[PDB]
């Protein structure tokens, strides 16, 4: 007797401090004010199994030997749209995964869309950027839970689409 | 002719609480068993895999091994194919069961396919995984053994001479992922992966009569001394060191001829102390870093807690806890860096997770004397005396080597259950005495 239908490996990453604890305590447990979480959804009649992991740095600390050569099925990169800096480094983020990663599917967030007057990083030029690599683009804010499940949805949708 | 694969094991594997007493005798008869093709080819297979406080009621041996062996027109043994499998992940029996059978079924496939090694790998190509070293060599008329050997993964092959001097390895591989993490290869990523060179080593060698190939998974060369052979950026290149793999034949040098089984027991053997001395260990560091209650000290990194052992006289836990953390003392795969500063409880929630040990298989080959397999089949099938007798004219330079011929095939030993658990192997001889006293005077008649 099964529990879900697909089980599907989350991987978020970016600078540390734009926010990628906040999207999955929000996703997962709805709250804000924590790199790992569970949570199961349904789509298109089939319920799929989210883990979902925060690699907040880790590899700054140890370097590990998995047993899997498989890797997760989906990176969202997430930078601060109030933070140039971690706008900047997505694309070193992105060539991590290309360099070593076998056609991940990615999601670009722009995260913190609630600070307006702060928002410095053009949505129109991230937007542009990431159609020029096929990877969509969503800004969320993870303390008004705006596009938080539209983001992971849509990348759970997107893997569902590849099998 | 023969053709034989491991069997699914499936052991009750207590915790290390409970193992913690456990001498290396009793821990190798719960966890292991024997698979005996010949005097010349063995296998040992079982599990080391243990949680430090729950038992684990079914714990399933993801590993595989398996031989073919193969003659010539006149029935004449004069090669084989040997592959060994490593099943990713697992340790849910449902989830056990289908990587077990990926990795069975990628061992059959190799042994079941009459093709080069290079074309074997493609046919047995084209989301569960498993890692493979294999090999498949054959007397060439006017060459003599020629070796094809395959490694995907972080098994590992070592070849060695009748004198147990190494002569070739066949190194375990590990890329680099990005992140932090490290992969070994596996046989489906070879099919679904743009450079297929990166994942697969090749080697292709002549090989001579009473050479030794030993075939081996992580759970058992993991556990000796090893050895960093060489890193790029996105690979690593793992083995045993030499120098130490040398030291566990010591126990052989007196030996006429050992049966594949006393060089594979030899080596299951050090693997499995070494590992029993590493699981106290862990669970021994643990009691002692939670007697301290650091949290309640302000002791909150690993420096700190190295610092406080060190000032207090307890020198050798904290050395204890550098080489697990920075020399990886546990062979997990895992190495802190020694230039920065790391949580303790990171470090904790690391520690009390691990599990020890895994699945173990080792494979242990003798490359056959050409003389001696001629006498085989001219015992074993005297309906075709008419064929082989005039064969020996060309594979006999002296009665002296034939009387060392004869000397090997009496110290040859078979297990005739094929399979047992590892304390109820029983051997018996492969022939008996006036069996080889009458061919033998025979021959020399003849001759
Ligand atoms: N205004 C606002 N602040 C956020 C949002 N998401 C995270 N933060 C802030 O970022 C800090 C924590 O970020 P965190 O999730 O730990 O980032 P991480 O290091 O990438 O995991 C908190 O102080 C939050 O106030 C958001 O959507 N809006
Ligand atoms: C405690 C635990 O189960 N950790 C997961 C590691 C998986 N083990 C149990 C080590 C089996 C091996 O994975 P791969 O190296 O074949
Ligand atoms: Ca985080
Ligand atoms: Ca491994
Ligand atoms: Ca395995
Ligand atoms: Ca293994």
């Amino acid at each position: 007797m099964p529990e879900y239908d697909y089980l599907f490996k989350l991987l978020l990453i970016g600078d540390s401090g734009v926010g990628k604890s906040c999207l999955l305590l929000r996703f997962a447990d709805d709250t804000y004010t924590v790199d790992f979480k569970i949570r199961t959804i349904e789509l298109d009649g089939k319920t799929i199994k989210l883990q979902i992991w925060d690699t907040a740095g880790q590899e700054r600390f140890r370097t590990i030997t998995s047993t899997y050569y498989r890797g997760a099925h989906g990176i969202i990169v997430v930078y601060d749209v109030t933070d140039q800096e971690s706008y900047a480094n997505v694309k070193q983020w992105l060539q991590e995964i290309d360099r070593y990663a076998e056609n991940v599917n990615k999601l670009l967030v722009g995260n913190k869309s609630d600070l307006t007057t702060k928002k410095v990083v053009d949505n129109t030029t991230a937007k542009e950027f990431a159609d020029s690599l096929g990877i969509p683009f969503l800004e969320t804010s993870a303390k008004n839970a705006t596009n938080v499940e539209q983001a992971f949805m849509t990348m759970a949708a997107e893997i569902k689409k590849r099998m | 002719m023969d053709k034989i694969i491991t069997g699914k094991k499936i052991i009750f594997s207590q915790s290390v609480a409970k193992d913690q007493t456990k001498n290396l005798s009793s821990f190798l008869s719960e966890r292991f068993y024997s698979v005996n093709q010949s005097h010349n080819h063995s296998i040992i297979i079982g599990s080391s895999l243990s949680h430090q406080e729950n038992d684990i009621e079914h714990d399933t041996i993801l590993d595989t091994s398996g031989v073919l062996v193969t003659t010539d027109t006149n029935g004449i043994v004069n090669g084989a194919r040997v592959a060994i499998t490593d099943g990713l992940g697992g340790g849910d029996q449902e989830e056990d069961d289908e990587i077990y059978r990926v990795s069975h079924s990628s061992c059959e496939n190799f042994l079941n396919s009459d093709q080069n090694i290079d074309t074997t790998l493609s046919l047995i190509t084209q989301h569960t995984e498993a890692s493979m070293a294999a090999f498949i060599y054959q007397n060439h008329p006017g060459k003599g053994y020629i070796g094809e050997f395959a490694n995907i993964g972080d098994g590992l092959i070592i070849i060695l001479d009748k004198r147990f001097k190494i002569k070739h390895m066949v190194s375990a591989s590990h890329i680099y992922r990005g992140f932090g993490t490290w992969t070994p290869p596996s046989l489906q990523a070879l099919a679904t992966t743009a450079n297929k060179d990166a994942l697969l080593v090749r080697q292709t060698l002549k090989l001579a009569e009473g050479d030794i190939i030993i075939s081996m998974t992580d759970g058992v060369w993991g556990e000796l001394k090893t050895s960093l052979i060489a890193q790029t950026n996105d690979r690593r290149d793992i083995g045993v060191d030499k120098e130490y793999f040398k030291t566990l034949f010591d126990e052989l040098t007196d030996a006429p001829y050992p049966s594949s089984f006393d060089i594979a027991r030899i080596i299951t053997q050090r693997a499995m102390s070494r590992s029993l001395e590493r699981r106290k260990t862990l669970i021994k560091l643990i009691n002692e870093i939670e007697q301290q209650h650091f949290h309640e000290k302000s002791v909150k990194t690993i420096n700190e807690v190295l610092e406080y052992f060190i000032k207090t006289g307890h020198v050798e836990t904290a050395q204890t806890l550098k080489a697990i953390l920075f020399e990886d003392g546990l062979s997990d795969g895992i190495t802190y860096f020694e230039n920065i500063e790391i949580p303790l409880e990171m470090v904790m929630h690391d520690l009390k997770s691990r599990c020890v040990g895994d699945c173990s298989t080792i494979n242990v080959t003798r490359i056959p004397y050409h003389l001696d397999e001629l006498i085989r089949g001219f015992i074993n099938y005297p309906e075709k005396h008419q064929i082989l007798a005039p064969l020996f004219k060309a594979r006999v330079k002296s009665e002296a080597d034939l009387e060392e011929a004869f000397h090997r095939l009496s110290l040859e030993m078979v297990q005739p259950e094929i399979e047992s658990p590892i304390s109820e192997t029983h051997f018996e001889r492969a022939f008996k005495k006036e069996t080889l006293d009458k061919t033998q005077a025979v021959l020399t008649h003849y001759f």
